[PDB]
């Protein structure tokens, strides 16, 4: 939408869970819960593929 | 809202021409700019509680810590209305020691 703005990477991702509708406590309450999902998510891609 | 759907930026507004055979549609858009950098965090520590924005970011100056909304620099002192608290500051990383302001008790002298 115009330049890139740096921002750290746990507060876009509260942002985002802000635009589904959970408040953003939730995400840095449980982010090292959060990160390994996404990990072992990203893991399986690979070895289905 | 949807993006680069009616242009480049945050739509604003269009406004349709007649062309021949065809239609032209003019696109007014906000486009952000002159930013500075600054340093953050995503919540602040004070009483043993944790606060979080009600909207915006907390930013600071070099020594100095405020809120602001995301995307035009303006900054107000923190307060109890700015903000909500969840849980105490033992969980959350990065977080920061600084002074949340309450209007009431300095009301009430
Ligand atoms: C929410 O669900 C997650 C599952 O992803 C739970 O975390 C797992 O809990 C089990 C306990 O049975 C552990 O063995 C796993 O190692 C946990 N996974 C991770 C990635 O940490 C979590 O406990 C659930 N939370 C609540 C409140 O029920
Ligand atoms: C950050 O901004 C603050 C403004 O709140 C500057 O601090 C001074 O703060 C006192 C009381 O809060 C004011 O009376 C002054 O007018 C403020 N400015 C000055 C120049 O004294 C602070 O200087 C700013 N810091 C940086 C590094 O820019
Ligand atoms: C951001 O990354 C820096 C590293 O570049 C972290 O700074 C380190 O903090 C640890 C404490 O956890 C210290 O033991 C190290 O000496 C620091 N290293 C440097 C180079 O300063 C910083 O803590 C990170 N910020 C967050 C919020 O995790
Ligand atoms: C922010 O303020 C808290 C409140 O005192 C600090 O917590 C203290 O931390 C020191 C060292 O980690 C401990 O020795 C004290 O026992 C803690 N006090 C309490 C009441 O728990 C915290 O360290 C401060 N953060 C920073 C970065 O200085
Ligand atoms: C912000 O600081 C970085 C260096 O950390 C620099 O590369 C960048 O150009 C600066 N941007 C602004 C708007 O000051």
């Amino acid at each position: 939408a115009g330049a890139a703005l740096q921002i750290p990477f746990a507060m876009q991702m509260a942002y985002r869970f802000n635009g589904i509708g959970v408040t953003q406590n939730v995400l840095y309450e449980n982010q090292k819960l959060i990160a390994n999902q996404f990990n072992s998510a990203i893991g399986k891609i690979q070895d289905s593929l | 809202k949807r993006v680069d759907f009616c242009g480049k930026g945050y739509h604003l507004m269009s406004f349709p021409q007649s062309a021949p055979h065809g239609v032209v549609f003019l696109h007014v858009t906000y486009v952000p700019a002159q930013e500075k950098n600054f340093t953050t965090a995503p919540a602040i520590c004070h009483d043993g509680k944790a606060h979080f924005p009600r909207e915006g970011v907390f930013v600071s100056n070099g020594t100095h810590w405020f809120v602001t909304q995301r995307n035009f620099y303006e900054p107000q002192i923190i307060t109890t209305d700015n903000t909500f608290v969840s849980g105490n500051c033992d969980v959350v990383i990065g977080i920061v020691n600084n002074t949340v302001y309450d209007p009431l008790q300095p009301e009430l002298d």
